[PDB]
């Protein structure tokens, strides 16, 4: 009784989120308690900002919480299944069935599922970008993830997912399971306002600025450069010497043996001209906060003085380039030193747009990260769901007991994810489950739903419908643990504090 | 959750409800009650919802919606939101998902766009009549005492001056346009300033090439202090000083040897014309923060002292003294002005305009009925839903001048099945359809066009969230 | 608002029935007061016998009554639709429009559509049997009424049609409108206990007997027929002559000129044997019910005395034979007199197949009659009123003022019936109807719903599904009638008897 | 009309739960309450049907139902009725149409229908085996007082004498068997007699080759007329008279010189057996009408006169005394003997019989579940629910004799995967899944065909039905 209240108290919380789920996930508005709104269709923002009201369901929030902090794509997908689970099994403890025994039905039917999730899983390619099968690989993951949440235009879009797979290029690797391990802050998105979004660009750094002097050298194959921090009693006064002065600063300059100098105070055309007699490659005056950013990686030391200085203090990049983007010119930098993250020129139009591309590629890089951490795609729109469920019956059909109905029971509840996700987009909760059996028992495991399209499809693959392994199964399991740590609490008992 | 829907649109419905009879150009007076007691009887949709006692959280998003991006357009928005809300509300019963509704509504809304688009007379600059026509349509119903055709001549006489061409566009920048009031005689009286104007015998007055200083901010060490503060500021070389905070008269006396305003809403427009700075500490203060003004002076309002800044360098700079008896008389006045330099600086900065009377409303209707058929089934209700939803306001329209609303809408439809009747609207004071361009009754298609678009927005919010949630 | 109330009563009337229209209209139970039961899903039955409560709801009853009176078929439809007028009615009182509008705009619209009905009616071609286009017309209508119906085999069915079509071929014809009037008086069905259903047979009378002798004559050409009813103080005593007598008898039974003796009582060998020798058609003996009905066809007189005979009591028929009907030889008499009715002998293997084969040929002679009197079919399944819905809009477009919204109100009733008659199989009664208006509006007007197989089709002419216009357009009138009388009632007032 | 229809649902399960506990072969008993305050305790589905008191009119539908065409049977169709019912709820409250759950049901019930048919193993009259198990079959749970595997001998014997082979099928016309009860001893003292028995000085006793007049039907005016009447009967030749209606003592003299029964259920039996007619009115009495019996007579019960019609001409008579102590026990033999005699006769007629302890049943849902994704998808919950249904049966069956439900269901599903196990089912008092057949737990196939029809066609009765109307 207690228990039911408890399985009534998560599946109330669970009714909720049954909407917000998949694409056409209905939006849920959070009243900041000091007077403030934020509304979303976000597990995470929702089940977090929340001030939940029941224990259980504070219980539930917690394993959503847990959820959310192994993986960042599914965190609504486990609390939904963990209500279906409960609600399944408010129905066998009608049969008379002790809590127990579920629970181990259950533990019993995830672990075959957890087992039968790499059984059904058809893992990729991911041997180099020289082939392109990476590529359309990517593109299908990219448009799965950004198809849902882009009212962009296509092509500006291709040029998002061409800057993201250059990306991808870049970043790291773990051996164990042929698998890539995107770390995230190795890339960085500026947001340049002015300009359209395909005059967006991609390189290791650069800073934003155009050549000084144009008989200045505009490209430099191998570089040289160096940090300049001024611009170019005890009485001391400096000697009656202006020009030579100059032309000495910059010989200087050259004696080190520098190509480019990026002062930061910026350079004079007396210094210019030197400078471009020298065929040294000028820059304008820079940000403190950009030029500190970039002495660390080009592994220079801002001079104070000149006269001071020293080779120590050179640094070094493998390219530089005067290049047009959206005519603008921009200095790019190249392969310098430790490249750390890929850096993003992103030209939106307006803040919305840039606000956005930048939202599409942190999702992108998100989602592709969360399936390349584990090269194996799964069947998304819920087919999945459905083929586990079959498997599972199979494999309930060869256990006995009253367990043979908890594992039954289990996959009655991954069904509940097509059901409702399907639902969210206007289709008959009912009709489409059992075309979707039918269409699934008696042929590809790859049937689904497009909610986007609001459509059953016979092969989701086939409209890049994709859904990492890594989630799935930590989803299966945070789902599995609330669902089971729910049912197997008898009652409820005063305590002291 | 429709539990938690309804009761959005039951808010939106009753925001609706709130708005739907000030509506149009006979649209009657809301009364206002603070609970101190004290009241405030108004016709703008804008005020009511600012001074408006505001329940819900999806209320108070409405109105926070409705007033985005131009005072009036909130009006159409709300109501056609609440429109929107009841025939979608009617759409919900016949058991359609909201996001099938939702979608219906965006086609509904781009077609409706297009049709605006498509329709549109474009306008410039120089056709007065028609910025005359517009400022003149938003003043009807306003209660404001006579003078139209002469606050009318204010307004285009305004934005006139607000306007530079740098390209395509002229850069009305409305922000310059200062706003006073007082007592005495009727609006009438109201006049134009060139310059700003503000509401001891004191330092002098006629300031030719005048430098204004603007500037927000044990007895006898404070006195040296205040006078070297004093000081500070005559090193300057300040003509004029102008502050907010209060000024210890000493102060007053030691300036006057070398006013405090109340409002900073007159000193930032007093910083965008003279072409100087204010300054938040004098300790920074310098000489180039000091604004131009080419003839500073102060004249009598027939009771009150006030203060004009004339010859002020910007080019764009404007002001204007608003005149009558009651306080509702110069408040509506000051509103009704608002909203006309609204609507008028949108005709200019946009350049097209169409006709009132509900005419842009049956036509996106009429063109929404034949667009509908050519997409899926569910769709196709929800958009017709919105087409009626339109012509609702036409219907409320009507409903607001005494007049029949069905008997009047059907006459309008079957005006527009001909090609030349497309500025056919309905004439209130008449009571008979009338092409209502010739009347002028003309307004800016991207009111109209924002007006719909924030509706669509609110509805689709409104559709869209299941369920409210306390979060911390 | 006692208008309303009004509405309301006939609306809640109409709701019951909602459910019982069409081939799966659900069943309603009637309990006879006397404590007895009765369950149908007929409208007739169940509007007839049940006791209907308020007034409204009385005079909607009188209305489906008037209904029924004019014509079988459709009775149902009528309510329903009558219902979905009134329901439609109340939204445009919502718009505070009167009712006299509302009633006047239901009128013009009731005459439009009557108008209509016969130009978007498929006219038929009724030029002889010869043909066999009215038997390709027949087996339609046939299937389309017996489908419904029926859960016999096909093979079994078709010879039910078969003999429908042969009864049709001698019933009467009226000119004017190029129709045909089947007088069901002109039909009987005989219903055989043993036999299986396709023994049954057609022929314009038969008495069921076998040949007495079968030295008899067992076929005659040229026959002349005679009815007996005897079989073969102041004192009176036979002669002695036994032999001679009977011999004489049938000497004077030969002298008549007769060829057949269908003896009331029955015949004696000696006799069969004279018969036999004179070669006249012997037959046993029959019931005084079936002898009766047979003299006054035959145009003989039931003979008490062969001594006073004489030829004017001497009957006749074109053709008399011994004939096999399923292993049991029978007399078949054919064209005799007054042909009058084509009887059937129907070959029940069982009472219930017995009834359900009378059943069905009675309700397809029913419907076929309905076609017939009026030829010109429509399509059914809701096609008909979707097609006129169309029409009834283009046509309310040119018309103004609150009627144009009164018209439009008619057409939005008619497009209840597909969306219920489709909700009846089970289908979604918004998509269906959506579904509908695409294929119809883009398409041809023969778009409708299947109802026995559950699915919307393109051509319901193809699947058979037809509509008698003679139906419909009473339907439509008396529909019309009832939601008229309904708003035209203003309110109660209380009376004296 | 969900309203008029779930009422029905409740009432087809309130039914249900009366008949649900006295199912099995450890059936507890109901104990039937009159408002005179007189009781009736029993097990007897039909019995409780008959004096139950029935309050809706889809109850006395249902019962109506259950009992058509064999005493019991009536249980199974019942209680399985009843879960379709419950299940069909289930399906309903997932908005599913009946039309859909019906033909669903239907071919489910054609699927099951083959079932039975398949798995049927056919029986002769000769396996004399095979009927004493079916009657014991149904004699289990009686509460009888002992002689099971006697009662059954009389059974047998009884069934045996009423059969006569005419083609392919013996015509057994169960309607010759007689069936009295008396009180003393027990049951040990029933007994079965070849004629048809029957509870002044009078006539002669033992009549050989006797001629049975059978007949249905101032002062001193009457009692010319009574023996004008009894006259009239003297002179046709009856050896014996038997009436029905009140005969005059004088009347009994009469004749004397020359009983009144009570129930002509008797009269009936005596007309088949003795190859006589029953007349009316005796103006119309004859000589053919008079029944013949080689050796009629009468004899003593221990407590009572008892008439015996032995040596009747129809080789088909037959009837059978009973005995024992209290009524209950007397109307339980009955009942029981009833139930027995028509299980049997079918078994003969039919030519059919299955296991029971719920295998055909499991086998049914086996095959159900596997023909069930063969069709459509919204059919095939339905056949689904269907078979659950079906197990319900099976649960129930095992509830009644103190079991867990599930277990021994999972254990039988379990079992019923071999092929070879297809008649495996619950012993009940050994507690564990056995062979059925083995242990003589046999019932006709004709039976739980018809029991699946009849609760086929009474649920889809309950869901056709919309509405109920009160008619005239
Ligand atoms: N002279 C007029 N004749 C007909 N309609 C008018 C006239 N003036 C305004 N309207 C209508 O009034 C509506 C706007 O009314 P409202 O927002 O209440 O006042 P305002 O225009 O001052 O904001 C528009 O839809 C327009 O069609
Ligand atoms: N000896 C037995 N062992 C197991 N099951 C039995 C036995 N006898 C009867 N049954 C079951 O009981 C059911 C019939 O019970 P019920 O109708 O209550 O009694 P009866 O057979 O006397 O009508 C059948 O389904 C059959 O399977």
């Amino acid at each position: 009784d207690a228990l039911r209240n408890n399985i009534l108290a998560a599946k109330t919380l669970a009714e909720m989120l049954r909407s917000s789920l998949g694409p056409k996930g209905l939006d849920k508005m959070l009243i900041d308690s000091f007077g403030d709104v934020t509304i979303t269709n976000d597990g995470a923002t929702i089940v977090k900002d929340m001030e939940i009201q029941h224990p259980a369901a504070k219980l539930l929030v917690e394993a959503a919480k847990a959820q959310d902090a192994e993986v960042g794509d599914g965190t609504t997908s486990a609390v939904v299944l963990a209500g279906a689970l409960l609600e399944k099994a408010e129905s066998l403890l009608d049969q008379n069935i002790h809590p127990t025994i579920i629970i181990e039905g259950y533990k019993k039917a995830y672990n075959k599922a957890l087992e039968l999730l790499p059984q059904l899983g058809t893992r990729i390619d991911i041997k180099d970008l020289n082939s392109s099968v990476a590529r359309d690989t990517l593109r299908k993951i990219a448009f799965t993830t950004l198809a849902s949440k882009f009212i962009a235009e296509g092509a500006e879009l291709n040029k998002i997912i061409d800057m993201v797979i250059d990306a991808i290029v870049n970043v790291a690797e773990p051996l164990p399971n042929g698998g890539y391990n995107v770390s995230l802050d190795l890339i960085k998105i500026d947001k340049k306002k002015g300009g359209s979004i395909e005059d967006s660009v991609l390189v290791k750094g650069l800073v934003l600025d155009k050549e000084v002097v144009h008989p200045g050298m505009p490209r430099r194959v191998t570089k040289a450069k160096i940090a300049v921090l001024d611009a170019a009693e005890q009485i001391k006064a400096f000697l009656d010497e202006e020009s030579k002065y100059l032309k000495d600063m910059v010989d200087k300059l050259a004696s080190i043996g520098a190509n480019v100098v990026i002062c930061q105070k910026g350079i004079d055309d007396i210094a210019q001209h030197f400078l471009a007699k020298k065929g040294i490659l000028a820059v304008r005056r820079v940000k403190r906060s950009d030029i500190e950013k970039l002495e660390k990686a080009l592994g220079a030391r801002i001079i104070s003085s000149i006269k001071d200085a020293t080779p120590e203090d050179l640094g070094y990049a493998e390219l530089v380039e005067e290049r047009r983007v959206g005519n603008d010119k921009m200095v790019f930098i190249e392969g310098a030193k430790n490249l750390k993250a890929v850096n993003i020129l992103l030209r939106g139009s307006n803040d919305m747009a840039l606000d956005e591309a930048e939202r599409s590629i942190n999702d992108a890089l998100h989602a592709l990260r969360n399936i390349l951490l584990e090269p194996v795609i799964l069947p998304g729109g819920g087919a999945i769901e459905l083929e586990l469920a079959m498997k599972l019956r199979e494999y309930a059909r060869s256990v006995g007991g009253k367990e043979q109905l908890a594992i039954e029971a289990f996959a009655d509840a991954l069904e509940e994810i097509p059901l409702i996700l399907a639902e969210t987009a206007g289709l008959e909760a009912i009709s489409s489950l059992m075309d979707l059996r039918a269409r699934h028992a008696k042929g590809l495991s790859n049937t689904g739903v497009d909610v986007i399209g609001g459509k059953i499809v016979d092969d989701v693959y086939a409209l890049n419908i994709i859904e990492p392994i890594r989630v799935k199964s930590q989803v299966l399991k945070s789902a599995t643990e609330a669902a089971t740590a729910i049912l197997k609490i008898d009652d409820l008992i005063a305590a002291a504090p | 959750g429709k539990e938690a829907l309804r009761a959005n649109i039951a808010a939106v419905k009753a925001i609706e409800e709130a708005l739907k009879s000030t509506y149009g150009p006979r649209g009657m007076d809301k009364m206002l009650v603070d609970s101190l007691g004290d009241i405030t009887i108004t016709n703008d949709g804008a005020t009511i919802l600012d001074k408006m006692d505001l329940q819900h959280p999806t209320g108070k998003l409405l109105v926070q919606i409705a007033k985005g991006q131009t005072a009036d357009g909130t009006k159409t928005a709300v109501i056609l939101a609440g429109e929107l809300a009841k025939k979608a509300e009617d759409l919900l019963y016949k058991e359609i998902h909201p996001t099938i509704i939702v979608s219906g509504y965006k086609k509904a809304e781009e077609i409706a766009l297009k049709t605006i688009q498509e329709i549109a007379q474009p306008v410039t600059i120089n056709d007065t009549d028609v910025l005359r026509k517009v400022a003149l349509t938003s003043l009807g119903s306003k209660a404001v005492a006579g003078a139209r055709e002469y606050l009318a001549d204010l307004v285009v006489k305004a934005v006139a001056q607000v306007a530079e061409l740098r390209g395509d566009k002229w850069y009305v920048d409305l922000d310059n346009v200062q706003i006073v009031k007082k007592h005495g005689g009727s609006v009438n009286d109201t006049q134009l300033v060139y310059g700003i104007v503000v509401d001891h015998p004191g330092m002098p007055k006629r300031i030719e090439n005048a430098k204004i200083a603007l500037l927000d901010a044990f007895l006898e060490e404070e006195e040296n202090i205040l006078k070297e503060k004093v000081d500070k500021i005559a090193a300057t070389g300040a003509n004029v000083v102008i502050c907010q905070k209060g000024i210890d008269e000493v102060a007053q006396h030691y300036l006057a040897k070398k006013v405090r305003r109340a409002k900073k809403s007159d000193l930032e427009k007093l910083a965008r014309a003279t072409g100087g700075r204010v300054i938040s500490n004098i300790d920074e203060l310098t000489s180039q923060d000091l604004g131009y003004a080419a003839l500073v002076e102060e004249r009598k309002v027939g009771e009150d002292k006030m203060v004009f800044v004339e010859g002020a360098k910007n080019p764009k700079s404007v002001s204007i003294l608003i005149r009558g008896g009651l306080e509702r008389v110069v408040d509506e006045t000051e509103r009704a002005l608002r909203d006309a330099l609204g609507t008028v600086a949108d005709v200019i900065r946009d350049g097209r305009a169409v006709a009132g009377g509900g005419a842009v409303e049956i036509e996106i209707a009429k063109r929404l009925r034949k667009y509908a058929p050519q997409v899926g089934g569910k769709e196709q209700l929800a958009i017709e839903a919105y087409a009626n939803a339109i012509e609702g306001l036409i219907m409320i329209l009507a409903e607001n001048a005494g007049l029949d609303p069905i008997d009047k809408l059907m006459q309008l439809r079957s005006l527009h099945e001909n090609e030349t009747n497309k500025w056919y609207g309905l004439n209130l004071f008449t009571g008979n359809p009338e092409d209502m361009w010739k009347l002028g009754v003309i307004e800016p298609a991207l009111v109209k066009m924002n007006a719909v678009k924030a509706a669509t927005e609110a509805v689709t919010l409104v559709l869209r969230i299941d369920d409210i949630v306390a979060a911390g």
